[PDB]
């Protein structure tokens, strides 16, 4: 839920109606397939909170 | 406040309860299967009235 934005250096997923940034991750995004269908994709990291988990 | 057209129509996809990712993954048949009906109503109002 709300929208992929950035500030020209960072991407941030926020609500659609009230700017307020947030880091993407796997639990703020949902996964469908390789990128070479989707037009005006990009790239960045989304973070994984299991790994520091893990690496216990 | 501007809005990318493409985006726009995945907050309306997902208005109605289809995932946001079944507008990309089709965007090129959606965008034809749009300016076709447009191009049939204009065949339809110009033939009757
Ligand atoms: C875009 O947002 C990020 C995160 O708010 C900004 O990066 C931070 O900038 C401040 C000030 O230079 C630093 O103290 C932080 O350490 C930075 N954090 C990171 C994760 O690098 C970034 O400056 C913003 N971009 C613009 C152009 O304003
Ligand atoms: C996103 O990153 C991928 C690699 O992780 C980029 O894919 C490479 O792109 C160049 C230029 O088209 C190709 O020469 C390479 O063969 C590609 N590598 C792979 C593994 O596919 C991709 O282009 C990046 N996206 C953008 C918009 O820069
Ligand atoms: C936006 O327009 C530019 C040219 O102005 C084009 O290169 C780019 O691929 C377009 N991106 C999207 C998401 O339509």
């Amino acid at each position: 839920e709300g929208v992929f934005v950035s500030n020209g250096t960072h991407w941030f997923v926020t609500q659609r109606n009230f700017y307020e940034p947030q880091i993407i991750t796997t639990d703020n995004t949902f996964v469908s397939g390789n990128c070479d269908v989707v037009i005006g994709i990009v790239n960045n990291t989304v973070y994984d909170p299991l790994q520091p988990e893990l690496d216990s | 406040l501007q809005i990318p057209f493409a985006m726009q129509m995945a907050y309306r996809f997902n208005g109605i309860g289809v995932t946001q990712n079944v507008l990309y993954e089709n965007q090129k048949l959606i965008a034809n299967q749009f300016n076709s009906a447009i191009g049939k109503i204009q065949d339809s109002l110009s033939s009757t009235a």
